[PDB]
RNA sequence: CUGCCGAUAAGGUCUUCAAAA
RNA sequence: AUUGGGCGUAAAGCAAGCGCAGGCGGAUUGAAAAGUCUGGUGUUAAAGGCAGCUGCUUAACAGUUGUAUGCAUUGGAAACUAUUAAUCUAGAGUGUGGUAGGGAGUUUUGGAAUUUCAUGUGGAGCGGUGAAAUGCGUAGAUAUAUGAAGGAACACCAGUGGCGAAGGCGAAAACUUAGGCCAUUACUGACGCUUAGGCUUGAAAGUGUGGGGAGCAAAUAGGAUUAGAUACCCUAGUAGUCCACACCGUAAACGAUAGAUACUAGCUGUCGGGGCGAUCCCCUCGGUAGUGAAGUUAACACAUUAAGUAUCUCGCCUGG
């Protein structure tokens, strides 16, 4: 514009904002105050297991869950394998994601790490599924 | 190379040998004309026409269909080009 | 030398100049006048030393109040002119100063650059031998 | 020379390639 | 997007103006030296940074020497900006002399036309529509002739036009009043541009109080059309449209283009002042239009009244 203008207000920066919100907050419990903590990854409940229908092109039954996670943050994350032990009541260790066929869902849930069991009958791409090496 | 009688309302740029002159009166352009055709003729080695000549073997009518009138008229011949709505 | 029109100029001195050079550049015209200024008398005299103009002749009124330079370009037989492009720098709000390790060099040279450190207006290269700098006031190429 | 005159389920092909003769 | 972006049609020029503080700013002379440049000294801890070398089997790594950046003080330079002391008129104003306007407000005045009423003539429809029907009419309608009352708006002039910053301004007159164009041997002598905040104005609709109400018509009633019609058509019809005083402050408030300044081919119109003197036409200085090259643009297009070459200032934009 003009140096005049711009010594008056100055340029601000457009902000910046996360994809996975739910997974950087950490709730104390002793103080009961939510603190912003980047954390990969964040170990959840779920409540509610299901089916849902992908968005427009595609067609199909998905697995998705209402887990909620150590924090007090309730999100909605698909089970990315074919085949779950989810049963209502759950212990998940979720990761990051964006399913685009569901509107909503952000998260994913790393298979064979805790309670989850892992994707057996898998022999392609197994280290990120869980899956034990045939051997 | 292109070479032209330019008559006032030529872009310059487009001639290379620019020959000031007119272009509406039927004897300015013969006498220039012929002028180009006599350097060919004498380079062809045939007798010239108009050019090194005197004053009697120049001489040239105007032709028919006081002074001549080298005037652009017929400005009613440009309405507005047809429009409105 | 007798005038007929009104001679006007720009209150900004150095891009009144430039715009004047500019703008009778790219119309093909080739003498033009302005209201005389010391500094603008500076910069025209290295500007005919460097070989961008052919003359520049400073005049007075016969009253003595007021002096009108009027110059022209040089043209080459082909009508193409010598400037380029011109570019001012230090513009009315935001002055340019540089030190003496950070003078620009404009196109490897080629074009030259007013500096008026303090001994009035200075080309680059003479700037750089006496290792001084200062005011920037165009880019001219 | 001016009546009236409304609607039409979802997702979809088709350009493989100029290396060259 | 300081380096390094844009605001006509893609996001973005406030509706317009009067404008303080701020930013910028004509020419010349003198001084100082706050910016600006440069020399000397001090310091900017060590590790890290970059270059070289050594040592670990070479490397990673470790050590080693070199390597800036800024601040303060002191000594000089005087081109530009800033400060101060003054001069000049070309910027901008003032006066005299020419001069064009529907520029505004206040107070009066005028004629057609519609409606209603009064008085005659008259005798069956009028009205309305695509076609009709509500409706009006033997209580004499429509029509025709005269008169009276009242309100609203000002045919023709009227424009390939004028004025105002914008909204806007068009029957006639009076009073008050604003700005503008041209020529200046006159005068002041930079007093100028922009403008955050602030103030003023601001189409129509709407509000509050009191008047006014001819015509028209949101809302409403009925008759049509329609599968339905809370709409398009028709007949009625209140608020409102009008005036005075108070508010509301929004419009596609558009040239979808902020203001100021200097420069850049030309041609055709038209309006005003000035020069000549029948007009007509020629020249000069301005306002308002069309065409048009360089130039700009993504293209359409703009093109001396720029969206072109540049500067100053303000406002605004950052995917849906
Ligand atoms: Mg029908
Ligand atoms: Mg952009
Ligand atoms: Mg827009
Ligand atoms: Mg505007
Ligand atoms: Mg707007
Ligand atoms: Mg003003
Ligand atoms: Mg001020
Ligand atoms: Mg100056
Ligand atoms: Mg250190
Ligand atoms: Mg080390
Ligand atoms: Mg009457
Ligand atoms: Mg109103
Ligand atoms: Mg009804
Ligand atoms: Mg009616
Ligand atoms: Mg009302
Ligand atoms: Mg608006
Ligand atoms: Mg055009
Ligand atoms: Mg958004």
């Amino acid at each position: 514009a003009t140096i005049a203008q711009l010594i008056r207000k100055p340029r601000k920066k457009k902000k910046v904002k996360s994809k996975s919100p739910a997974l950087h907050y950490n709730l104390n419990l002793l103080n009961k105050k939510v603190t912003n903590v980047y954390s990969p990854l964040k170990r959840g409940v779920c409540t509610r297991v299901g089916t849902m229908t992908p968005k427009k092109p595609n067609s199909a039954l998905r697995k998705y869950a209402k887990v909620r996670l150590t924090n007090g943050f309730e999100v909605l994350t698909y089970i990315p394998g074919e085949g779950h032990n989810l049963q209502e009541h759950s212990v998940t260790l979720l990761r990051g994601g964006r399913v685009k066929d569901l509107p909503g869902v952000r998260y994913h849930i790393v298979r064979g790490t805790l309670d989850t069991v892992g994707v057996e009958k898998r022999r392609q791409q197994r280290s990120a599924y869980g899956a034990k090496k045939p051997k | 190379p292109v070479v032209a009688l330019c008559n006032t309302n030529t872009n310059p740029e487009l001639v290379d040998f620019i020959i000031p002159a007119n272009n509406h009166q039927p004897q300015s352009t013969c006498l220039l004309m012929n002028l180009l055709a006599d350097a060919v003729a004498e380079a062809k080695a045939m007798p010239t026409m108009f050019a090194y000549k005197p004053d009697e073997e120049i001489q040239i009518e105007i032709p028919q269909k006081k002074q001549i009138t080298s005037q652009r008229l017929n400005i009613t011949r440009n309405p507005e080009v047809l429009t409105r709505e | 030398i007798t005038t007929t029109k009104p001679i006007k100029a720009h209150f900004d001195p150095v891009a009144d100049l430039l715009t004047k050079i500019n703008n009778a550049r790219k119309a093909k015209l080739m003498t033009v006048t302005t209201i005389a200024s010391k500094l603008k008398i500076a910069i025209l005299e290295i500007l005919v030393k460097e070989g961008y103009l052919a003359n520049f002749q400073v005049l007075e009124n016969k009253s003595k109040t007021k002096r009108i330079v009027t110059f022209n370009l040089k043209y080459t037989q082909r009508r193409i002119p010598s400037i380029n492009g011109v570019k001012q720098i230090s513009k009315p709000g935001l002055r340019i100063y540089r030190p003496f390790e950070k003078l620009p060099l404009v196109l490897n040279g080629l074009g030259i650059a007013i500096i008026s450190t303090s001994d009035g207006v200075m080309t680059d290269k003479v700037a750089r031998l006496k290792k001084i700098g200062g005011e920037i006031l165009a880019y001219v190429w």
